[PDB]
């Protein structure tokens, strides 16, 4: 099971695409647990049986399609930016509406993404060999 | 039965699907309300469909008899089988493409749905064009201008046959819906004249 | 033949004529070249319309059928008698009217539903093509030719030369296509699309 | 366009046929323009008729129908096909022997009591039937040989009004179905309403 | 003997039926009692002359003061006085002109199978047995003589086709009582009827 | 689907009598019927057929129909020639088809049909006879081969088939193609034909052990052209025997 669209920048005034798939099955029901980056297992909506249709406070719509296909369609609320929207389970996939790192040599760094910014960070005589985060148009970086 | 809301994301939810396009199948057994055919070659051993027709809608068919199945289904997985109702109809035994004219009130519509068919039921029918007004103009969508709407297929004889664009029953699954698919309503070409679409 | 000169002329004057339109009338004599039809009631005492058929046309079309006529002239005064080719249907009985669905295809790209409704259930071609071709607006006769493709339910094309003339292109030279009375049951009508080309 | 032999021809070759008389058969559906009776019990499982009556006239499902029409087809190998021939099914065994004449251009010939007919609604398919059937077989009017140059059957009511039915027709190509095409209509009669039938041959 | 046998029989009737009968058409009823009918014939017979048709008690509820009847009926009796006597052979009056070939078959045992088809006209939609009995056997008389007395016939009767499967008796050889035309045409008293459209044919048999 | 047939397989007409014959099918679902002709070699000169089941019908080539055709039933379709003169006295055969008014490709074939039209008759039945295996065969080949010939029959229309021991045989036999005239090319040529069984020297020189050869008589003599002349007879059936033995 894939969540095929993992991350991503979503933006103002737009609608999210996000495909379940899993060709190399076959399949009967899906969910769609929420959440934040920590608060956990939270909830949207799901298919039945097969295809049965889908608080009161829940623009993330749904629509189960193929034993394969079903996507959740976000259509842009206010910034709440990602929250591994997830669909047997699948992988994560981010969204938002910021870079520029430093490294050292001989432990690692990951620095430059009201405001409220952050920070997030990692760390760890033969040649040249290497060591090589996130960031969610698009993003992705290293320090080898 | 009930609310403009919940119909119009009852129905987007289903009518947002990809129909079984096997053709030339094989009915393996035909009984009371249903049809077996045979799907094998298209979906793999042991593979079949089963249509939940009128019981008039079957003594139509029986053993080996070469049909064509298109319907959108009602619930998913058995292991061997697939679900439905109806939309099974003779298998086209040469190639035809049979351009539709239409109209639509709230543009033009000629040559922009596309039959494959002599015989054909009404369920694709009914499908291809819901589609391509979803597509196209966005109806069953929580943004949309429109309450209300429906189909109106013309015959050579002087007869508009009725769809309902925004209609959602009882509980309101696919089953709920795709029902008005049971009764395999077929239609032919050379007796189908055009389309009016009316939206509002 | 004759190219485009002297024939999107030769047109202009044959297709800008007043159709004689006479429902309802009846087979007072026909002949192996001819249909004699009652415009009394229409014209006036002692007036009748002279279809000059083909002989596979006069067959079935004798006295006493009520016919709904439709078709051009090609000459006038002998006072009491007019003269078209052909143009001769069963009458109408009941009211109706028929919406035509159409395309046009012009070359440059191009891609006339509800625009030429008829009102007879058996049409023949003269007044089909007179009708759409009085449609074509476009003011035709750019378009150096074209044809009319009258598409029936059983896939059967029929074919219409929008720029013609044989020589001396008088509406009798032009008209006597419409002298195989030939004609359509709407039922086994569709559509029809017109092909211009520049 | 009188062409008496390209005629006597289509039909001699169209009604010496063997009728379809299956009585007492179950309707399941009926579409539009047609109708569909079963006829297992007659010719064999799944086999059936589809009556081709022009619309609006076409005993919805399980309905209880008499059949007889003359076929203009063959092969689905499990219908045959025809042109009305459709009645409500006779429930009580009866005879009712007609009257008629048969008048040539000698004059007066008798004709009553030699066709009898076993069923109070019958069907003009029916009646235009076994009349030409009775004529072909006595009096060959569809053999080349033969003075019969045209003629009809006039069916006289309890209501004074004749119904005409031509012997000597037959349309466009001269097929089956150019001539069973008449029936289309599934016309019939209640025979407390069938007088006599009168028939005139001219020669 | 004398009671009732075959002659006798094909002569009290032969005189019984060589009869002229009464036909006046549209004819008003004067008044009707519970046992007789009375009409007014004056049109055609001249001042205060009637017709007393004796019909049944169910028969003379029917017609009523100033009703249009038209009249058909045997007389059993005559005159000496203004007034005609008869046993119904009465109708409501026809209102449009009209012919009714009939048709029919004349059985006989010695080949049997004859014919009839257009050889009998009625000239009413509603007739009554006592002018088809007349007409029919009175036809048999002109043309078949089986009253005659050097005749083959000793049997016989006729029978009314109704589109109903219904049909009706009548006995070509009986003279009851005396044997008179008032003992003859007496069968008649009830006045009974029948629809043309209701009639079918005849079929006229002989037994020797 | 099963076999259909031609009921009138045969069987001599006079000149001037319009001849019967039917294609007679059972449990198949004919659907179209064609009447092929085939006078001695060439085979198949298409002659009518019945278009789809029946929609209509049509008679090809383009020379006198006068060979009339009907299609009544699934089960039933005939052809009537017209007269009947020596000009004819072909082989007529039917046939039927599967599928639906359509259009690609032809299924069936049926026994075919001798036609004969004599006159002046002077027919004749045919005498026959059973020769015994020689003493030459049966030394340097071990083997029996019996012969049966049969002579003087005219209408060529007779039948083969050995008998070893009362009932039904057919193997080892052979007959010729078809009788040959005694008197070839001319007329009044009377017919022979001639078959050959052979067995084993064991089984023929063993007795009391039935043999017998039949020609099988199908028609008999015209009328109109005046009957019978002397001894004149009915449809001839006839025989010959033969017991084998050492000796």
């Amino acid at each position: 099971v894939s969540q095929h669209p993992s991350r991503v920048i979503a933006k103002s005034g737009t609608s999210v695409k996000i495909e379940c798939r899993s060709l190399d099955f076959q399949a009967t029901t899906m969910f769609w647990y929420r959440q934040f980056p920590k608060q956990s297992l939270m909830l949207m909506a799901t298919s039945a049986e097969g295809s049965k249709a889908t608080g009161v406070e829940k623009k993330f719509l749904i629509n189960h399609a193929s034993l394969t296909l079903s996507t959740l369609t976000v259509t842009s609320a206010h910034p709440e930016d990602s929250s591994f929207y997830i669909c047997y389970f699948g992988p994560g996939t981010r969204l938002t509406v910021p870079p520029e790192v430093a490294v050292f040599e001989p432990v690692c760094l990951a620095t430059g993404f009201n405001d409220s910014r952050y920070a997030l960070s990692s760390r760890l005589q033969n040649p040249r060999n290497h060591f090589r985060v996130q960031f969610y148009v698009t993003q992705i970086v290293s320090a080898e | 039965k009930k609310d403009i809301s919940n119909v119009k994301s009852d129905l987007l939810y289903a009518y947002t699907i990809t129909p079984y396009d096997y053709k030339d199948c094989r009915v393996n057994f035909s009984t009371t309300h249903t049809l077996n055919i045979d799907t094998q070659k298209y979906r793999g051993k042991d593979y079949y469909i089963s249509s939940e027709m009128s019981y008039e809608a079957s003594q139509k068919f029986k053993r080996d008899d070469h049909v064509d199945v298109f319907g959108l289904f009602y619930i998913l997985n058995s292991h061997t089988g697939e679900y439905i109702y109806g939309g099974i109809t003779p298998a086209q035994n040469n190639k035809v493409n049979h351009k539709l004219l239409g109209n639509l009130f709230i543009q033009n519509l000629n040559n922009k749905i596309i039959l494959e068919k002599d015989i054909v039921t009404f369920q694709e029918i009914d499908f291809k064009i819901r589609k391509y007004l979803m597509d196209n103009y966005k109806i069953y969508d929580a943004t949309s201008p429109y309450v209300s709407g429906r189909i109106e297929i013309g015959t050579k004889d002087g007869k508009h046959e009725q769809i309902d664009l925004f209609d959602s029953p009882n509980e309101g699954t696919r089953s709920d819906i795709f029902a008005k698919y049971k009764d395999n309503r077929i239609i032919n070409m050379k007796n189908f004249s055009h389309f009016d679409i009316y939206l509002e």
